[PDB]
């Protein structure tokens, strides 16, 4: 039939389209990270943080709609070759860019942790390196330098909770082959 | 028809029921993750081996992940035999953290080679069969090991769903 055609290629097209979406707000988060990590003053960074948060936003949500749509789309694929193979095309992709998340989190994760060692070295001058390296790996203890580690060690946690849900959401959509 | 399927929970019950099911003295047992069949050559454990190699030397043995109990970041190797009874039962275990280095070999559609301290030469028995296990392996590596991902030589990087690009920034190397 040939809107039964249409009706399924219009879901690959708004699964291709919010897939291109997602892609963007991933780049935009590590473009993000990176100015962070750089010598800002306090209301640039309040406002780089509001456009990583609201962008940290806008990726679950795509991320909820990515999950649905492409499920939803396997499954009008269940007896139809050509159904099955873009719609599995789209569950690869978007597999692909939920690593890229996760790798991009990560580089920003060790570069916090690098930023906030040597912070410490500042606050605590005779500690040592073990001592820097427990202190940062909670906990065991918690000058603007002193309000950047607090900052950064709150970063950290939220930044290991994300990466759990990537892992989560990664796992859901494996669990469709 | 479907054998491979169908042995794969025979092997994946009796490896949990002889290997994942008693506690130690004294954590409970470790948590099956997944697992394949496995050939090694007992004269060419750490390389190809020869065309040459007699049967004889060919030793049917498996590879096992699985997690610590308390602590789903602890995943361990196991590389386990059937014995005489048909009993399951693991010879050799090593920390996913040991892992440093994984290779296709161009040659043979069903070898490997494993780098931890040592280097070490296994075939599985399909070329389906080393596809799906070492993708679990780099998948569950960057999943435990937060974004890394051991030196790759010679895969498809999308078979993880890496990319040049992306692989570069997780690689440990």
């Amino acid at each position: 039939s040939h809107m039964d055609f249409v009706a399924f290629m219009n879901k690959i097209n708004s699964i291709n389209a919010n897939l291109s979406r997602y892609e963007n707000i991933i780049n935009q988060i590590d473009a993000q990270h990176k100015d962070l990590l750089t010598q800002v003053s306090e209301e640039q960074e309040m406002e780089l943080r509001r456009s990583l948060d609201d962008y940290i936003s806008q990726a679950t949500d795509l991320q909820y709609q990515l999950k649905a749509d492409i499920k939803d789309a396997q499954r009008d694929g269940l007896h139809d070759s050509n159904k099955q193979a873009q719609a599995e095309n789209c569950r690869q992709k978007f597999l692909k860019l939920i690593q890229d998340y996760r790798i991009i989190d990560s580089n920003y994760k060790e570069e916090s942790k690098e930023q906030a060692k040597r912070q410490y070295t500042i606050i605590q001058p005779e500690a040592t390196d073990e001592e820097v390296e427990a202190a940062i790996n909670d906990v065991n203890g918690q000058k603007t330098a002193l309000a950047e580690v607090q900052a950064r060690h709150q970063e950290l946690l939220k930044l290991e909770k994300t990466m759990a849900e990537l892992t989560q959401l990664f796992n859901d959509m494996e669990e469709l082959v | 028809s479907n054998f491979l399927a169908e042995q794969y929970e025979r092997d994946r019950k009796a490896i949990i029921n002889c290997c994942f099911s008693r506690p130690d003295h004294g954590e409970p047992p470790n948590n099956y993750i997944t697992h394949v069949r496995i050939i090694e050559d007992s004269k060419f454990p750490s390389s190809r081996p020869p065309p040459d190699s007699k049967l004889e030397n060919k030793k049917k043995r498996l590879l096992i992940l699985s997690a610590k109990p308390n602590n789903a970041k602890l995943i361990q190797i196991h590389k386990a035999r059937e014995n005489s009874d048909g009993s399951f039962q693991i010879g050799r275990t090593w920390q996913l953290t040991e892992l440093v280095r994984v290779e296709k070999d161009l040659e043979i559609s069903e070898g490997f080679i494993l780098t931890m301290s040592k280097k070490y030469y296994w075939e599985t028995n399909s070329a389906k069969e080393r596809t799906v296990f070492i993708k679990s392996l780099i998948t569950l590596y960057i999943q435990t090991f937060e974004g890394h991902v051991p030196e790759l030589v010679n895969w498809d990087l999308s078979l993880f769903y890496l990319d040049e690009r992306s692989y570069q920034r997780a690689v440990i190397t």
